[PDB]
């Protein structure tokens, strides 16, 4: 997942 | 490029540590060479904050051929308190400087028992001032003193390396005293194991978000704080609730899938046959047992002044304040020492802690108190009870 710069966040 | 450790001077005030901190980082600059510093410019220390919390810290860097070291040293005994209990200087070893003149002072002792609480796990001595010290076998008897009060702490006091020096002189030139600077580089050198890496402990994430992907299972988000973690490897979730298995089927960055994620790194996990509504934010994944879930715990608490974000009124136990936890916040109730009611601002005092739930957490987690929506007090687990 969600992220894509520094947060927190995912997929997999 | 060479490995690194932490070590600071700590000990009673005007024994001498900011003058051999200086003095080293002029002994190993002549010998080695490299930067050179002045007590001037170590003893007027900046302040930096840590999280509201400002600290006054003077950092110095010297290198030994095998290591390079980073060094702090602090003005006033606040300034230990504060940096020990924060983490805002974790020590691999702390050199304990004792003067030869008056031997353990009041504050010798507290640095040493605040060293065990908050976690350092090595200190050397060194015996100062003795340029002063005339004649005889006091040194020795000193020596001992020392030794007593470090084993009273739980040190091996019978095998710690004391080294007896002038900082003074050895800072001005005597280079018969230039030598026990170099003596006791060597100490840092060999008696202090050099630290474990953070991606070379068992892996441990503090669980930021969670949500499902339909079809294969949920995905928990957060940044590794150590460790590696590998796609196929099993993994515990641990603390507020029953411990669960499970296994990791895959690591995704910013929407590119990985084979791992590293220490340091932000990072979402998925976790195969796991629902979404069994894990919280406030669980940890980690290593399976490698860490577990305690409700109980020993802790060293410093009560925040006004000025550092709390309150300028002491702190009363028995409100049920709520302890935070690497993500999230948890009840806890608190036993103070015997006949203590409450806690000045600016003091420190230790504190048995009862959580209303289990926490992932060892010896050394570090944790903030609050109250009334407010930030109290800043503290360190010192032994976990169960
Ligand atoms: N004669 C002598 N003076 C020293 C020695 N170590 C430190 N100093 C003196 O003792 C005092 C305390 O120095 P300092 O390093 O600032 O103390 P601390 O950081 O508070 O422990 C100063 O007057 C220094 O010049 C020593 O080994 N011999
Ligand atoms: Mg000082």
């Amino acid at each position: 997942s969600c992220n894509c710069v520094c947060g927190f966040c995912c997929s997999x | 490029t060479k490995p690194h450790v932490n070590v600071g001077t700590i000990g009673h005030v005007d024994h001498g540590k900011t003058t051999l901190t200086a003095a080293i980082t002029t002994v190993l600059a002549k010998t080695y060479g490299g930067a050179a510093r002045a007590f001037d410019q170590i003893d007027n220390a900046p302040e930096e904050k840590a999280r509201g919390i400002t600290i006054n810290t003077s950092h110095v860097e010297y290198d030994t051929p095998t290591r390079h070291y980073a060094h702090v040293d602090c003005p006033g005994h606040a300034d230990y308190v504060k940096n020990m209990i924060t983490g805002a200087a974790q020590m691999d070893g702390a050199i304990l400087v004792v003067a030869a003149t008056d031997g353990p002072m009041p504050q010798t002792r507290e640095h040493i028992l605040l060293g065990r609480q908050v976690g350092v796990p090595y200190i050397i001595v060194f015996l100062n001032k003795c340029d002063m010290v005339d004649d005889e076998e006091l040194l020795e008897l000193v020596e001992m003193e020392v030794r007593e009060l470090l084993s009273q702490y739980d040190f091996p006091g019978d095998d710690t390396p004391i080294v007896r020096g002038s900082a003074l002189k050895a800072l001005e030139g005597d280079a018969e005293w230039e030598a026990k600077i170099l003596e006791l580089a060597g100490f840092l050198d060999s008696y202090i194991p050099e630290p474990e890496r953070a991606i070379d402990k068992p892996f441990l994430l503090p669980i930021e978000d969670v949500f499902s992907i339909s079809g294969r299972g949920t995905v928990v988000t957060g940044r590794v704080e150590r460790g590696i973690i590998k796609v196929g490897e099993e993994v515990e979730i641990v603390g507020i609730k029953e411990t669960q298995k499970s296994t990791c089927t895959g690591v995704e960055m910013f929407r590119k899938l990985l084979d791992e994620g590293r220490a340091g790194e932000n990072v979402g996990v998925l976790l195969r046959g796991i629902k979404r509504e069994e894990i919280e934010r406030g669980q940890v994944l980690a290593k399976p047992g490698t860490i577990k879930p305690h409700t109980k715990f020993e802790s060293e608490v410093y009560i925040l002044s006004k000025d550092e974000g709390g309150r300028h009124t002491p702190f009363f136990k028995g409100y049920r304040p709520q302890f935070y936890f690497r993500t999230t916040d948890v009840t806890g109730t608190i036993e103070l020492p015997e006949g203590v009611e409450m806690v000045m601002p600016g003091d420190n005092i230790k504190m048995v802690v009862t959580l209303i739930h289990p926490i992932a957490m060892d010896d050394g987690l570090r944790f903030a108190i609050r109250e009334g929506g407010r930030t109290v007090g800043a503290g360190v687990v010192a032994k976990v009870l169960g």
